[PDB]
C-alpha cells in the first residue's frame, strides 16, 4: 500500500462519507430537527454507530 | 584470478573511475574483500554504491 | 430560517414568466 | 508568556518557502544522539543564518529535530533567543502534558497501567503517534501488523550502523524486516511525541502540514557520488569550481542555508555527508491494531482498533520542488492530509482533485485511500479534523485538543468526577 | 486447571485400548475472539498420520480413492462418508474461564507451583483449557504425524486448525496418597508456544510433569520422507477448494470456446440498444482474471457445496427425483387422493468490481423465476432488489443448490456451465468442510424440530455462578 | 402560460427481457486477445505454491 | 459487436426503481472509465 | 476561506462542486476582469473576439523560443488571440477573482 | 527578458450562460462579462508612456 497510494486516486471516482461525516455538518440547534438524517444512528453517548 | 571479479565488480556495478584506485583509499582494499564474499544483488547496483558511500563517510571523521 | 425550507425553493418563487407578462458587434475593434 | 513563540511558529510552519534540506535532514538523523551530534555545527549555522535571513525559524517540522536541539545545542554558539524558542516550546510540550493528564489524582500503578492511562488517551501507549521514528518502550497489549502478519518475535527488527550491513541496503524496497536503533522510547519522550504529533502541529497549522515518504535509496547514490564525496583530504580559488564540482541538487540546496563567509559550501556538504552512515529505511506503514484496555473492553470486547503510521518519515509542510522525483506523497489520516500540497507533489493526485474539486477540503474531508478509510474504528474521528481546520492559533486552542482526549472509561468517570470536570 | 486433571487420570484409563499420549493445551485472544469463546460448544480433534490420512477409516488404504464423478443423488460416495467420517472425530474436554487472569499468577493462585527457568509474562484476556491426544501407534511416534483440532460454535459454523508433531515436541523431546495431591503438588513442568502449520495461530502446550506418559518410555524419529508425505498430504487438503476453483475457471473458458460466446441472457435486467459492449468484455475479462487473484475457500460453490455432503441432501434429491420423474396426472388421484405441490431457490454469489478491485466473497441470494417471462430476477435474503445488475463496473458469478452456473456479465446475460469435480477424489472433499450436526448439550431439546432457548453462554459479564 | 417547467415522466427506450435476445461477440478479434490470456494462465501461477513455499520456507 | 435483440422496435418505461436501473452511465462515464481500467 | 462554506461544501451537482453554487467567487463562470491565462473548464462558456465565438482548438496556439513572423506581424489582430500554454486551475482562478 | 513577449490588448466578451440552478428563470439568459487580455491594472497616470 506504501506504493499504491498513488494506484488508489488513478480511478476517478468520488468516495462516499460516511455517517460520522454526516454527522458534523449541523448547527447545534438544527440537530433535533427532522431535517437530520442519522438521529436513527446516535443511539449511545458510548458508542458510534 | 580474483583479479578479474576486482575488475568487474569496479565496472559493472560500482561503475567507479579507475583514477580512484587503491593508492589512496584503503576501506576500497578492506572493504571489496568482505563484498566480494556474496555473488547475488547485483542488479539493484546502488545498495553497493551508497554502501561504500557510508564506508567513505565513516572513514574519514576526527572520531 | 431552515424551517421555511419547504417555502424558499419551491420553483414557483423563481419563475417570473408571468411576472413578465404582467409587468408589460466585432469586438476586435 | 508562550505567546511570541507560537505566532513565531506559525509563521514558520504554514510558510510557503519552508526549506527543502530538513526533510533530508529529519530522513537521516532519525533522533540518534551520536547522528545528532555529528552534524552539530553543520544545523547550528542551519538555524543561525536562515534565522537572520529570513524571520521563520528553521527544523520545526518534525518533534526528534526539536527535542534534540533543546538539550544537545546547550553550548552557546547561538544567540539566547532562538535556543530559548526551542526550550519555550518543549516547555510548552510540558504545560500541556501536565494538564491534559490528573496530577493531583494518579497514584502507583492499576492493573500494570498508570491511571493517568485511563484519564486521558495521550499517557495511554494503545494510541500511537501517526509519526514514529523509535519503537515504544511498552509494547505488550499491541499487535503490530507491517504487511500481513504481526511481528512478535525481535528478529524482524535489527539494524546496525557503521558495519555495512550491506543487504538491508538492497531491502528498503523491501516491507517485510524492519529496523529499529534499539533506543526504545520510554512513555515521557513517547507523551511528549505524542503531544506533538497530535495537538501542536496540526492546532497550529490548522491541519495544511502532509506527509510523504523520500526514495532515499536511489537519492543518496545521485546526491553524494561526485569525487569531492571520495577523494576527501586529510582548489576553492572560486565559486565556479565549487558549483561544477558539488554536483546539480548541491548548488541549489545548501547555496544559502549554510554557507556562512566563513565555511564554503565544500566543507559543510562533506559535513552533511559525515552522518549519511545512518542511512535509515523508506518507508512503511505499520499498521497498528490495538485492543482496548481493561476498561473500554468491558462492551464490544472483540473491538480491535486501528490506526495508521509512519517509519522514518516527514511531516512536511510546502512542496520540495527540488526533490520532485525522488518523493512519493502518503495521506495517511486525517491530520497531515491536504490537496494542494499533494497535488504539487503527485500528478495522478493532482488530476484526481481538479476532476473533483470539492475534495479540496482540510477538514479531514478528503478522500483517503481503502486501508486508510476504516474511520469508524481509529482512536481520532471525523470531529477532530472537523475541528482543526476552523480553530484559532491560540496556546488555549492548542491544549484543547489534549483536554479532548479524554476518555470515556468508569475509571475516567471516576477520577473526573472526584476532581469535579 | 480442573480439566487437565480429569483427562490426564482418564488417559490413564484408556491406554489400553486407544493409545494416545495427553497434550494438554491452552489458548488465548490470538485464536478465538471473546464472542467467540464466550458460547464455544465443544472442541474436537483427530490426528493424521504420515502415511494414512485418518485413523478412524481403515488402517492399510481405505474405498476413498474413486472419484464423485458429478453424480446427482450420491453426492459425495453417499452417506456413509458422513458417518465415516463423523466417526473419526472424538471429542474433548473443555472449559473457558471467560475472565483477565495470568497463567502463571493464576496457576500460582491455585493449587499447582510453576517452576520455570524464568517468569515471563503472558497477558492473555481469557483462557480455554483443552487436552488433545497425539496417538502413539506402537511406542515409537512420528514427527510428522500431524493432529487436527476444530472448534464448534452452537449454529453450526467452525474453524480449522491443524499442526505438526516437530513444533509440538521441539524442545521437550529433545529435553529427555491419591494421585490428585501429588499432581496438585508437584504440578507443571513449563510452557511453550506451539505453532499451526500456515504460521497463523499462536497458542500454547502446557506439560505436566506428573504425566504417566513420562513413565511409558515413548521412542520417537523425525525423520524427512515421513515428512515430505505429510507435506503432501497437506498440499492435497489444501488443494481441494483451489482445484475445485480451476475446475470452474476452465468450465467457463471451454463454455466460452464451445459457444463461440454468443451466449443468451437468463437475467431479468432490461438493455439500451446505444451503449457499447468491447467496454464490457473488456471488463469482463479483467474481472474473471481478479476472479483467478482473489479465490478463496470462503466462496459461493464451497458454501453452496456445504450442506450437499450431508444425508438430508441425500434424501432430498432421491425425493426430489422421484418428484419430478412422475407421469402425467390421471384424475383418479386427482378427484379423490391427496393432491401434490421448490416455490423460490436458494442460491449463493459471488460479486466483483473491476473498478474499484474489491470481490465480495460469502453472498446469500434467493433467486426468483419472473412470471411474465423464462427469466431469472434475484432478490436480497430480506426482501429487497438486488440493482447490481444496473452497475456497469461490476460482475456477478451464481451457483444453485441443484450445482448449475451463471456467470453473469452487466445486462444481465449469464455465461451457463455445470460445476465439475470429477477431476477430484473423495476423502479429502469430505474432510476439509464435511457439514456437522451437532449433539445433545446444555440448554438445547431432545427431540429434534423444537424451538431452541438461548444459549448456556459461560459469561464474562455476569456472575458465572 | 408562458414557458413553464413540469415534471414529465422521463422517456428512454428500453428493451425488455426475452429468452432469444443475444449478445453477440466479437470472435475473431476479442477471442483472439482472450486466446493469448488462456494459455499463459495455464502454466504456473496455481496460487498453491505460495503459502506451501512459505511453509516451507520457514523449514529450510 | 453489437448485441441482436428480438424486439425490433424500443419500449419506453415507467423507470421503475422497484425494478432494476438499465446501465445509466453515458458515453463520458464510458470512456472515463475506460482510461481507468488503462491506467 | 470565508467565501466557500468550508464546513458544507461536500457534494456536487454538475462535476462543479457545491462550493460553486453557494459563492460566485468559486465558480468558473464569473472571469476575472484581468485574466493572464485562459482556465481550465469552459463548459458552461464560449468567449468571443469576433462575431463568431472562440470555441474550438483551432484558434490557439503557445511558442516562445521559435520567434516566428505571422504572430509578430498580427499583433493587433482580432482573431488568432495567442494564449498561454498553461491552463489555470481552481486555486488560481478564484484566488485570481478574489 | 523579450523572450516572453505577449500580443496587444484585446477586450475578451464573454458570452457564459447560467448555472443549473438558476436556469429555470428565462432559460434563453446569458451573461456578458468584459474581461480585458494583455492588460494591467493601472493605478498612476504613466508620465512617461
Amino acid at each position: 500500500a506504501a506504493r499504491r497510494i498513488p494506484h488508489f486516486y488513478r480511478v476517478r471516482r468520488e468516495v462516499p462519507r460516511t455517517v460520522n461525516e454526516m454527522k458534523q455538518d449541523f448547527v447545534v440547534t438544527d440537530f433535533y430537527k427532522v431535517g437530520n438524517i442519522t438521529l436513527y444512528t446516535e443511539l449511545h453517548p458510548f458508542f458510534d454507530f | 584470478k580474483r583479479d578479474e571479479k576486482h575488475r568487474h565488480v569496479v565496472n559493472v556495478v560500482l561503475e567507479l573511475p579507475t583514477e580512484i584506485s587503491e593508492a589512496t583509499h584503503p576501506v576500497l582494499a578492506t572493504m571489496l574483500s568482505k563484498y566480494t564474499r556474496m555473488s547475488s544483488l547485483f542488479n539493484d547496483k546502488c545498495a553497493f554504491k551508497l554502501d561504500l558511500l557510508r564506508m567513505v563517510a565513516v572513514s574519514r571523521t576526527r572520531r | 430560517f431552515v424551517d421555511a425550507l419547504k417555502t424558499l425553493c419551491h420553483p414557483v418563487l423563481h419563475e417570473p414568466a408571468p411576472c413578465l407578462q404582467t409587468f408589460t458587434e466585432p469586438m476586435g475593434g | 508568556d508562550y505567546e511570541e513563540t507560537l505566532r513565531l511558529f506559525k509563521t514558520t510552519v504554514t510558510s510557503p518557502n519552508y526549506p527543502e534540506l530538513c526533510y533530508l535532514v529529519d530522513v537521516l538523523v532519525h533522533g540518534n544522539v551520536d547522528a545528532f551530534l555529528l552534524i552539530r555545527t553543520f544545523v547550528a549555522r542551519c538555524i543561525v543564518n536562515m534565522f537572520h535571513t529570513r524571520q521563520l525559524l528553521v527544523f520545526a517540522h518534525s518533534y526528534a529535530l526539536v527535542t534534540l536541539i533543546a538539550e544537545h545545542l546547550a553550548d552557546g554558539a547561538l544567540p539566547p533567543q532562538l535556543l530559548f524558542h526551542y526550550r519555550n516550546l518543549v516547555a510548552v510540550l510540558r504545560l500541556v502534558t501536565r494538564i491534559s493528564a490528573l496530577p493531583g489524582l494518579n497514584n502507583g500503578q492499576l492493573a500494570e497501567e498508570p491511571l493517568s492511562a485511563y484519564v486521558n488517551a495521550l499517557h495511554d501507549h494503545r494510541l500511537w503517534p501517526p509519526f514514529v521514528t523509535h519503537l515504544p518502550r511498552n509494547m505488550e497489549g499491541v499487535q503490530v501488523v507491517a504487511d500481513r502478519q504481526p511481528l512478535n518475535p525481535a528478529n524482524i527488527e535489527a539494524r546496525h550502523h557503521g558495519v555495512s550491513d550491506v543487504p538491508r541496503l538492497g531491502a528498503m524496497d523491501a516491507d517485510e524486516p524492519l529496523f529499529v536503533d534499539d533506543y526504545r522510547a520510554t512513555d515521557d519522550e513517547w507523551t511528549l511525541q505524542k503531544v506533538f504529533y497530535l495537538c501542536l502541529m496540526p492546532a497550529m497549522t490548522n491541519n495544511r502540514a502532509c506527509g510523504l515518504g523520500l526514495n532515499l535509496k536511489t537519492l543518496l547514490v545521485d546526491l553524494f557520488y561526485r569525487p569531492a564525496f571520495l577523494l576527501m583530504p586529510a582548489p576553492e580559488d572560486s565559486i565556479a569550481a565549487q558549483r561544477q564540482a558539488v554536483g546539480e541538487m548541491l548548488t541549489e540546496l545548501v547555496e544559502d542555508v549554510a554557507t556562512d563567509a566563513h565555511t564554503p559550501l565544500l566543507q559543510a556538504c562533506r559535513e552533511l555527508f559525515l552522518a549519511v552512515q545512518f542511512v535509515g529505511e523508506h518507508v512503511k506503514v505499520l499498521e497498528v491494531r490495538a485492543p482496548l484496555d481493561h476498561a473500554q473492553r468491558q462492551g464490544l470486547p472483540d473491538f480491535i482498533s486501528r490506526q495508521h503510521v509512519l517509519y522514518n518519515g516527514c511531516c512536511v509542510v510546502t512542496a520540495p520542488k527540488t526533490l520532485i522525483e525522488y518523493s512519493l506523497p502518503v495521506p495517511f489520516h486525517r491530520f497531515y492530509s491536504n490537496p494542494t500540497i499533494c497535488a504539487a507533489l503527485s500528478d495522478d493526485i493532482k488530476r484526481y482533485v481538479t476532476e473533483f474539486p470539492h475534495y479540496h477540503r482540510h477538514d479531514g474531508g478528503f478522500p483517503l485511500p481503502t486501508a486508510f478509510a476504516h474511520e469508524y474504528h481509529n482512536w481520532l474521528r471525523s470531529p477532530f479534523s472537523r475541528y482543526s481546520a476552523t480553530c484559532p492559533n491560540v496556546l488555549h486552542s492548542v491544549m484543547t485538543l489534549a483536554a479532548m482526549l479524554y476518555k470515556i472509561s468508569p475509571v475516567s468517570l471516576v477520577l473526573q468526577t472526584k476532581a469535579h470536570i | 486447571m480442573e480439566t487437565h486433571l480429569y483427562s490426564d487420570l482418564a488417559f490413564e484409563a484408556r491406554f489400553a485400548d486407544d493409545e494416545q499420549l495427553p497434550l494438554h493445551l491452552v489458548l488465548d485472544q490470538e485464536v478465538l475472539s471473546n464472542e467467540e469463546a464466550e458460547t464455544l460448544r465443544y472442541v474436537y480433534y483427530r490426528n493424521v498420520d504420515s502415511a494414512g490420512r485418518s485413523t478412524g477409516r481403515a488402517p492399510g488404504g481405505d474405498e476413498d480413492d474413486a472419484p464423485a464423478s458429478d453424480d446427482a443423488e450420491d453426492a459425495v460416495g453417499g452417506d456413509r462418508a458422513f458417518d465415516r467420517e463423523r466417526r473419526t472425530w472424538q471429542r474433548a474436554c473443555f472449559r473457558v474461564l471467560p475472565r483477565p487472569l495470568e497463567l502463571l499468577d493464576y496457576l500460582r493462585q491455585s493449587g499447582l507451583t510453576v517452576t520455570l527457568e524464568k517468569e515471563q509474562r503472558v497477558r492473555m484476556f481469557y483462557a480455554v483449557f483443552t487436552t488433545l491426544g497425539l496417538r502413539c501407534p506402537d511406542n515409537r511416534l512420528s514427527g510428522a504425524q500431524t493432529l487436527h483440532l476444530r472448534l464448534v460454535w452452537p449454529d453450526g459454523s467452525y474453524r480449522d486448525w491443524e499442526f505438526l508433531a516437530r513444533d509440538l515436541l521441539r524442545e521437550e523431546m529433545e529435553a529427555n496418597v491419591a494421585r490428585t495431591d501429588e499432581w496438585k503438588g508437584a504440578g507443571v513442568s513449563r510452557l511453550r508456544e506451539v505453532w499451526d502449520v500456515q504460521h497463523r495461530v499462536r497458542l500454547r502446550v502446557l506439560w505436566y510433569v506428573n504425566s504417566f506418559w513420562r513413565s511409558r518410555e515413548l521412542s520417537y524419529d523425525d525423520h524427512e520422507v515421513e515428512l515430505y508425505r505429510a507435506l503432501d498430504a497437506y498440499r492435497a487438503r489444501i488443494a481441494v477448494e483451489y482445484v475445485l476453483i480451476r475446475a470452474v475457471r476452465d468450465e467457463i473458458y471451454a463454455v466460452l470456446r464451445r459457444d463461440g460466446g454468443a451466449l443468451p441472457q437468463r437475467f431479468a435486467c432490461h438493455v439500451s440498444r446505444n451503449m457499447s459492449w468491447r467496454v464490457v468484455w473488456e471488463l469482463c475479462r479483467h474481472a474473471l482474471a481478479l476472479w483467478m487473484d482473489w479465490a478463496d475457500v470462503r466462496s459461493c460453490i464451497i458454501k453452496a457445496l456445504t450442506p450437499r455432503l450431508s444425508r438430508g441432501a441425500a434424501a432430498a434429491a432421491q425425493r426430489a427425483r422421484r418428484q419430478r420423474e412422475r407421469s402425467a396426472p390421471k384424475p383418479q388421484e386427482l378427484l379423490f387422493g391427496p393432491r401434490n405441490e421448490p416455490a423460490e431457490q436458494t442460491w449463493y454469489a459471488d460479486v466483483v468490481r473491476c473498478v474499484r478491485a474489491q470481490v465480495d466473497l460469502g453472498v446469500e441470494v434467493r433467486a426468483a423465476r419472473c412470471p411474465r417471462t423464462g427469466l431469472w430476477i434475484v432478490r436480497d435474503r430480506r426482501g429487497r432488489l438486488r440493482r447490481w445488475l444496473s452497475q456497469p463496473e461490476v460482475c456477478v458469478l451464481y451457483v444453485t443448490p441443484d450445482l448449475d452456473f451463471y456467470w453473469v456479465l452487466p445486462g444481465g446475460f449469464a455465461v451457463s456451465s455445470r460445476v465439475t469435480l470429477h477431476g477430484l477424489a473423495q476423502r479429502a472433499l469430505r474432510d476439509r468442510f464435511q457439514n456437522f450436526e451437532a449433539v445433545l448439550a446444555r440448554g438445547m431439546h431432545v427431540e429434534a424440530g423444537r424451538q431452541e432457548p438461548e444459549t448456556p453462554r459461560v459469561s464474562g459479564r455476569r456472575l458465572p455462578f | 402560460s408562458l414557458l413553464h417547467t413540469f415534471w414529465r415522466l422521463p422517456v428512454a427506450v428500453f428493451f425488455e427481457p426475452h429468452e432469444e435476445n443475444v449478445l453477440r461477440c466479437p470472435e475473431r478479434v476479442l477471442r483472439r486477445l482472450l486466446e493469448d490470456a488462456a494459455v499463459t494462465m495455464r502454466g504456473g501461477g496455481w496460487r498453491e505454491d505460495v503459502l506451501m513455499d512459505r511453509v516451507r520456507k520457514r523449514y529450510l
